[PDB]
């Protein structure tokens, strides 16, 4: 369950275990330093078997991992104050208002700010000069009908933007 | 005339208004029948609205 | 951003440490007693509570 | 140089309505809140007579406010 | 009171012989007109109910509902524009025209003489809102839901007519006066029990009870919201205002007879609340919202204490306003969004920002606020089943946790949390929304203030 | 001033102070310094007011009422007999509602004058108080709501022929 | 005494001013939290002097009026008491909350 | 200073006024458990003195 | 104590329990002891109101420490040799009723002993 | 509660603290370098080094995300666009 | 190490210990491979239909409008009455009912006799 | 604006077609559609599902909707009204379940049983009544002023 590939290339899980052995053991030990050779002791366990040429007796012990992984686990890692299920997890979100917005407002108040709006009408150029032709045939053409991946292809061709931009550079700050 | 006629104005309309079920009177009148009542002896609310007297009972 | 160089709330833990020292023997010696005080324990029933808190 | 572009959904029709309704709400209450103060500050409630024999009053004249 | 009849019949051409873009103003103002002449009514006294005419009577129960019939008129004829202003302006004067004309047989069906006149516009009640939800339903299964609705109330209503004719050609004349100071213990026969099964049977699909009840919220989701909003308030609420007329007599065999529709009353307010606490379709959630309510109205009727009455009239008022409110929320989210769904439309704590204190203030009011006259009646009801019997608390508790819970739930699905930043088309709050919740939502809390006027017959 | 005599209120006992403190006294000087701001302009005004209640004089009566026959001496139909019968026992009804309503702040105020003394000076009025809400509960009370005034009647005959037949076969 | 009722009508009648001096305004007050902490300060001084009256002398009292549904053989007004709980429980309270009203100045600074 | 004069010189005012004359004409309304009396005290209305207490020893 | 380990353990026949207190009846030891001095005036009692629960002995000193209390209360710390005599006569009460649960329980241990080894 | 950040500075601390460590020469350490290349470390120190300055810069970046950072330039890149570090 | 971590309708299986993710069929791959597909199918025509400037109101999702309709007005048909559907049916519709219609009956009784004798609390009973 | 087309007009029989259309229109696998099966609950022809949805899909995944965890192409949970974070937390236990309420079960007994130990067999210090001077505290009870003037002293011990 990943974006780009459908397997997900089991070194990568060795390591996902690793980050979250590692994190669980942050949340175990408290005064850094046994924690810091503790780390090292499991960084040295890990490193007892690096070399195996095998793949069966790899993901044996992969197994074996899991197993006393999630029993030597813990109820609350130490997730940070922007993880999610945090402490803040959008803590000030009260803000987020999505700018598909603020040309609903008075125009008094649109004489109140002239340079922000002048300046979002000709983002707003931007974005509809190059619209229809370049990002439309870019989609229509260099993919196959099965589409087969999620990733969006640069606009190398000559000048204007790689499709798809708007909503993903306008988002706000994350922190109003 | 959603308001500035009918919301305020009907409000203190209602807002006073005669003794809706008779409530200042009832209370008037309760004050002068147990006034009345103490000062001439006689225990306040005796039982039996209907008269004792003025009943004819099927005999057994 | 460790920060408490703050007017504010320098004067509101001051003015509650100063209600938190004086106000509870305060208030507590101006009540009127409305039950009777023990005042008659034994041995280890008065020490009891300071005993199991140093413990 | 530091500020940064605030963003609001929007104000004006909110401001609109509510300037609306307290002026509205304000242009009959007033006069009415007067009325009723120079009613109980000159007129007065009543007093609380009893009824002379030999005559017989309104179904009015009974009750305690004035402009009830 | 014809001095209040009489101009109702004229405000009907009104609309006729008014021009375009002036249909409005005159519709409006001389309804408004009509509102200071519906506020003029209470001068109500003491023991007796009062009489206008050689024909008809106010009694103290009428009043309140008419005035709530009265006030709701122009409410609803400034709220059922801008889904119709795109048709044409015959159709709109026909519009106007019916809901006016269903106005005065609502006028006639309070303040009835006699049982038969209330029948006759019981079913005048019924008839033109059919013909409104149907012309205008806007959604595909409107057909089968005026279906169920016609006939599952001139079902129901059917042997109340006969059993009116039976009081009438043994008793004597059925004014309720003459109806009433003659009537006698009618002991237990079984036509005792046929005929006020009968009469509360009309009433209770009326109402409706738990085991009739999808009469009602088809009629609600697929309807439009001027027929809706008179459908909930005033329709249910003056079929428990006719219960409340008729339950005069009959008293000696009605505790014999009167445990099982008890039972289906709470155990379906039991159950309704909790169907409507999961749901999607938003709609339906106000519709047994009714249900749960008028369930509890009906557990407060057939038990016979004056606890029970006046909490009754007051849950019955409270709810008529709370309901009529909530269905003007959920017709502003789909002016909003073309959805009717729940759970897609979300966000809205940013965008139109009062609109969420409306929201608030109407989920506190299904919510029993607790200064509001709906926690006032539902208090009253709850003290006179605990009366009544000493162990029926705990589902009047749970109805009340379970009520609290999905009135909550209501209130933070829809506006709570996140926009969901793919609706990118809608308007800030118009004048006319926040303009209809302000007459929705100033009126209860000042009834919350003096509710002098509220309460029963016995007050 | 109102109906002291219906109103039972007693009279009271306000010790005098002696201080036995050099503070001094913070309450006097504060109540002092609170009748001279406060109390001189509310006493001004309120004389201003009373003068111009004295300009002008308005009245209201007691709308007291005759005395209708009965019920009993109704016959079966006689429906303008039943209609004056049936509306003063209701008025009888709300009156007797408030001279409840006058005992039960009697018993309040007895309840709050003499404070953590509870039986004591309270014990009579309570007892009066249980006489008569007997009274009340023996006559007005487990008939229901869809009463005129006949169900009353009712509950009274079949009271009195249950304890005529109870004395007589326990005499 | 009228000024025991009346000192503790108003330290609850001075917590009502802010509500409606912004449904009011429309053009709202820049010093809003500064406003409400003096006003809340102003309730604590004045909840100081009826504590110390009643310490000082016991006169335990109720205060009720305003009699809405006095319908059946009950009744029930707006009607409030002071009795030692009650009594002087209300300045700690107010103390606190305005010490929190400093705390909630400084703490939602930048939102 | 001007702020508290306003702000608790008004609705002081207000109320003064309104729980003299309204709050007493209303007869049945706020009332007052006493201030205890003591038995070796006088009174400051009526005026008598209490007898006290008797001998107290063997303290 | 030992007192609440020897009645849950051992027997509870000889250890008298509460609210059960008075077992034999007066005067089988007395003799003539009695004087229950309460020249408190209950009526003066009656009428200054102390909370329930506390019209019992001792209460003349509360009486003089209320008293003081309210002729000089902004003296703050000005009533505590009353106070302590207060607080003295409770533990002479307290002691009483100590004495009074152990001469039941002498009496009743060995009376009871006595007669029920050789009887 | 608005702690002010450049780019040069936010570049200049992380390459700092990938000065800080050990098996890395502080000679040859540039801004603009490959991880598994040329500098000497593996995949598993790449996301100890990635574990580091999560826990210093207090927000985690995910293992979806740890396959292709490969270089400190992308590192401050998407620290950067975490941050939106303008004025 | 462990007792094996039991699954259970509350007992969510973590995606660590599947343990079907250790001998994979190339043909599960493929099936994880033609997910993938169906999603990237599915978010490239969302990306179409959503960043259109052109383009004003909502999405029109056809599967949210389909999961609605099968919710509420594809509920009638299909049905037959079955065996578990009659059951269930008389468990939830007349067990509870007839349950609570009992213990009303009795508690009503219980109180109709003890005010039948007359020893009640009828002391003051005023608000019935 | 919309098809009949796009409902699901009765169940999976047969399985040629119910299973195809099911596969081209609710945008699935075919085997990965699970009927449920035409058991006579209603349910058409829907599919069924893991029901898990709220700590499975991990939120680094970042798909569409960031609360709802949809991604706009699914069929949908059946339950899924049930089934969203704030409603019901769906995590995997950190250790067991029966393990929890086990333990929980023996707890609150243990914490109850002593408790009936508690209330059977109480603690005191060993001390006789109050004193209460007036035929114990008489006349201050609820009254009967001269009615039964009640025979109870205190001796001195």
């Amino acid at each position: 369950f990943l974006p780009s590939a459908a397997y997900l290339t089991h070194q990568q899980k060795v390591l996902q275990l690793y980050k979250r052995a590692l994190r669980h053991l942050e949340s175990r030990c408290v005064h850094r330093d046994k924690y810091r050779y503790f780390a090292c002791l499991l960084r040295a366990r890990f490193d007892e078997h690096k070399n195996e040429k095998d793949m069966v007796k790899a993901t044996q012990l992969l197994r074996e991992a899991e197993k006393e992984f999630w029993h030597g686990q813990h109820p609350q890692p130490y997730i940070f104050p922007e993880s999610p299920g945090g402490t803040s997890y959008e803590r000030y979100e009260c803000y987020k208002v999505p700018e598909w917005c603020l040309d609903d407002w008075h125009p008094s108040e649109k004489a109140m700010y002239p340079d922000y709006f002048a300046k979002r009408e000709q983002w707003k150029k931007l974005r509809r000069e190059s619209w229809e032709r370049e990002v439309k045939q870019l989609q229509e053409e260099t993919p196959v009908g099965g589409p087969r991946t999620e990733a969006l292809p640069p606009a190398r061709k000559q000048g204007d933007l790689p499709p798809l931009w708007w909503h993903i550079v306008t988002r706000p700050r994350e922190r109003p | 005339f959603g308001f500035s006629i009918v919301l305020v104005l009907g409000s203190t309309f209602v807002a006073y208004l005669p003794d809706y079920r008779m409530q200042e009177w009832a209370r008037r009148e309760a004050e002068r029948l147990v006034k009345y009542r103490e000062a001439h002896g006689l225990p306040l609310m005796e039982s039996n609205c209907f008269d004792p007297s003025k009943i004819q009972l099927p005999e057994d | 951003n460790i920060n408490e160089n703050n007017p504010f709330l320098i004067n509101s833990i001051k003015r509650l440490l100063i209600g938190s020292l004086f106000a509870g023997f305060i208030i507590s010696n101006n009540i009127p007693p409305m039950t009777i005080p023990q005042m008659t324990m034994p041995h280890y029933l008065k020490m009891t509570a300071l005993t199991v808190t140093i413990l | 140089g530091k500020r940064l572009f605030i963003i609001k959904p929007s104000g004006f029709y909110d401001k609109r309505f509510l300037k609306l309704l307290r002026f509205y709400i304000l242009l009959t209450g007033i006069p009415v809140v007067i009325g009723i103060t120079l009613i109980n500050v000159f007129i007065g409630e009543a007093e609380l007579a009893e009824i002379p024999e030999g005559y017989v009053p309104e179904h009015w004249e009974y009750f305690k406010h004035p402009i009830s | 009171m014809l001095k209040y009849i009489i101009p109702t019949m004229m405000l009907m051409p009104l609309t006729w012989l008014s021009k375009n873009s002036m249909i409005w103003i005159n519709t409006t103002l001389h309804s408004l007109l009509i509102s200071l002449t519906s506020l003029l009514l209470l001068n109500q006294f003491g023991d007796n109910s009062l009489n206008f005419s050689l024909t008809f009577f106010s009694d103290s129960l009428s009043t309140p509902l008419l005035i709530l019939t009265m006030w709701l008129l122009p409410l609803m004829l400034m709220a059922s524009q801008h889904h119709l202003s795109k048709e044409n302006l015959a159709r709109k004067k026909l519009f106007i025209s019916m809901l006016i004309l269903l106005q005065l047989f609502l006028i006639m069906t309070f303040t009835a003489t006699e049982l038969i006149f209330f029948y006759i516009m019981f079913e005048a009640t019924l008839v033109p809102t059919l013909i409104i939800i149907t012309r205008w339903g806007n959604q595909t299964e409107r057909l089968n839901a005026g279906l169920y609705f016609l006939f599952y109330t001139l079902a129901g209503s059917l042997p109340l007519l006969v059993a009116l004719i039976y009081i009438q050609n043994t008793m004597g004349s059925l004014n309720f006066l003459i109806l009433q100071y003659w009537v006698q213990p009618m002991p237990n026969s079984w036509s005792n029990t046929f005929m006020w099964l009968a009469c509360m049977m009309a009433f209770m699909v009326k109402m409706p009870l738990y085991g009739l009840h999808l009469w009602l919220p088809k009629a609600h989701v697929e309807a439009p919201i001027a027929g809706s909003m008179v459908l909930a308030a005033i329709l249910l609420k003056l079929g428990g205002y006719g219960m409340m007329r008729i339950t005069l007599l009959l008293n000696p065999i009605t505790d014999f007879m009167a445990y099982p529709f008890i039972m289906l009353s709470l155990w379906g307010m039991i159950m309704t609340s909790s169907i409507c606490l999961r749901q999607t379709d938003l709609k339906s959630l106000i519709a047994y919202s009714s249900v749960s309510h008028m369930a509890l109205v009906i557990v407060a009727i057939l038990i016979q204490t004056p606890w029970s009455y006046m909490g009754a009239t007051a849950l019955m008022i409270a709810h008529g306003l709370t309901s009529s409110m909530l269905f003007c929320l959920a017709n502003s989210n789909y002016e909003r969004v073309h959805s009717r769904t729940m759970i897609l439309a979300r966000g809205l704590q940013t965008l139109l920002p009062l609109m969420a204190a409306w929201w608030l203030l109407a989920s506190l009011t299904n919510l029993a606020l607790p200064p509001s006259i709906n926690l006032i009646g539902e208090l009253f009801v709850v003290m006179s089943t605990f009366s009544w019997s000493n162990i029926t608390i705990i589902l009047m508790g749970l109805n009340m946790v379970i009520t609290a819970l999905y009135s909550l739930y209501m209130l933070i699905t829809t506006q709570r949390g996140k926009h969901t930043h793919h609706i990118n088309n809608i308007l800030p709050s118009f004048t006319r929304e926040n303009a209809l919740m302000s007459l929705h939502m100033l009126p209860l809390l000042l009834l919350s203030l003096n509710p002098k006027i509220i309460l029963g017959p016995l007050y | 001033s109102w109906d002291k005599d219906v109103y039972p209120e007693p009279p009271r006992r306000t010790p005098a102070p002696s201080p036995q403190t050099s503070l001094p006294n913070p309450i006097t000087y504060l109540t002092k310094a609170f009748d001279l701001l406060v109390d001189r302009p509310v006493t001004l005004v309120r004389e201003f007011i009373e003068r111009q209640h004295a300009k002008n004089k308005y009245y209201y009566y007691h709308r007291e009422f005759r005395r209708v026959p009965d019920i009993t001496e109704c016959h079966e139909k006689d429906v303008l007999c039943m209609f004056e019968a049936e509306m003063q026992w209701k008025r009888d009804y709300k009156v007797d509602q408030e001279i409840v309503n006058i005992i039960q702040e009697r018993l309040k105020a007895c309840q709050q004058r003499e404070g953590e003394s509870h039986r004591q000076n309270c014990a009579k009025e309570l007892q009066q108080f249980t006489q008569v809400v007997k009274a009340y509960q023996d006559r007005y009370h487990d008939l229901g709501a869809h009463y005129s005034a006949r169900k009353c009647l009712a509950k009274q005959k079949q009271r009195m022929l249950a304890e005529r037949k109870a004395t007589k076969e326990a005499a | 005494m009228n000024l025991f009722s009346s000192l503790t009508l108003v330290t609850l009648i001075l917590l009502t001013m802010p509500i409606a001096a912004i449904n009011f305004n429309t053009h709202k007050f820049t010093n809003y939290p500064l406003y409400v902490k003096t006003t809340i300060s102003c309730a604590f001084i004045t909840s100081m002097i009826p504590t110390m009256m009643f310490i000082h002398t016991g006169q335990e009292m109720i205060i009720s009026n305003w009699h809405w549904l006095t319908i059946q053989t009950l009744k029930l007004s707006l009607s409030f008491k002071m009795d030692f709980f009650s009594m002087m429980f209300v300045p700690v309270a107010l103390f606190v909350t305005w010490s929190i009203m400093e705390f909630s100045m400084w703490y939602m600074h930048s939102d | 200073s001007i702020f508290a004069f306003t702000h608790v010189l008004i609705p002081v005012w207000i109320i003064h006024y309104y729980l003299k004359y309204h709050v007493t004409t209303k007869p049945y309304t706020i009332v007052e458990k006493k201030p205890r009396i003591f038995p070796g005290d006088t009174i400051l209305e009526t005026g008598e003195v209490i007898p006290p207490m008797k001998e107290f020893p063997d303290q | 104590g030992a007192h609440l380990a020897r009645r849950y353990l051992g027997d509870a026949s000889v250890e008298p329990e509460p609210l059960r207190m008075p077992t034999f009846p007066p005067d089988y030891g007395f003799p003539e002891r009695k004087e229950r001095e309460m020249v408190a005036t209950q009526q003066e009692m009656n009428d200054a109101q102390l909370v329930l629960q506390q019209r019992d002995y001792c209460a003349h000193y509360l009486i003089r420490f209320l008293k003081c209390k309210r002729d000089s209360f902004p003296n703050f710390l000005a009533c505590k040799h009353e106070q302590h005599d207060w607080d003295y006569c409770e533990h002479l009460d307290y002691v009483k009723r100590m004495k009074e649960f152990e001469r039941e329980r002498r009496l009743l241990q060995r009376k009871k002993r006595r007669e029920q080894r050789e009887a | 509660d608005a702690p002010p950040l450049t780019l040069e500075g936010i570049k200049d601390r992380v390459l700092y603290v990938l000065k800080l460590y050990d098996k890395i020469d502080p000679e040859k350490l540039s801004v603009n370098s490959h991880f598994m290349k040329d500098l000497g470390l593996d995949s598993l120190d790449q996301v100890e080094i990635i574990m580091a300055m999560e826990d210093e810069f207090g927000f985690e970046i995910p293992d979806i995300d740890a396959e292709k950072l490969m270089c400190p330039q992308e590192i401050v890149d998407y620290i950067a666009d975490k941050k939106d570090v303008y004025e | 190490s462990f007792p094996k971590y039991e699954p259970s309708r509350l007992a969510s299986l973590p995606t660590t210990l599947d343990p079907a993710e250790y001998d994979i069929s190339s043909e599960t791959r493929k099936a994880q491979a033609e997910r993938l597909a169906i999603r990237s199918r599915l978010k490239r025509e969302y990306q179409l239909q959503y960043n259109d400037p052109s383009r004003r109101g909502v999405v029109e999702d056809p599967a949210l409008i389909r999961w609605t309709c099968a919710r509420s007005a594809n509920v009638y048909p299909n049905f037959r009455p079955n065996t578990k559907t009659s059951l269930l049916g008389a468990l939830f519709g007349i067990g509870p009912l007839i349950f609570w219609y009992y213990v009303f009956k009795t508690d009503r009784d219980r109180k109709e006799k003890l005010i039948q004798e007359g020893k009640l609390d009828r002391t003051f009973n005023i608000s019935y | 604006s919309h098809i009949t087309k796009d409902m699901l007009p009765g169940p999976y029989p047969k399985t040629p077609e119910e299973r195809a259309a099911a596969a081209k229109k609710y945008n699935m696998r075919v085997e990965d559609y699970e009927p449920y099966p035409d058991d006579g609950m209603g349910y058409g022809d829907y599919p069924k599902l893991p029901d898990r949805s709220q700590q499975e899909r991990d939120p680094w995944y970042d798909w569409d909707h960031p609360d709802l965890r949809l991604n706009w192409g699914e069929p949908m949970h059946w339950d899924l009204d049930m089934y969203i974070r704030n409603r019901v937390d769906t995590s995997p236990t950190p250790v067991n379940w029966n393990l929890m309420c086990k333990h929980l079960f023996g707890f609150v007994a243990f914490m109850l049983f002593m408790f009936w130990v508690g209330e059977t067999y109480p603690t005191y210090q060993p001390v006789g009544p109050k004193q209460y001077p007036y035929n114990n505290l008489y006349l201050e009870r609820g009254g009967d002023p001269n009615k039964e003037p009640e025979p109870v002293v205190h001796y001195e011990i």
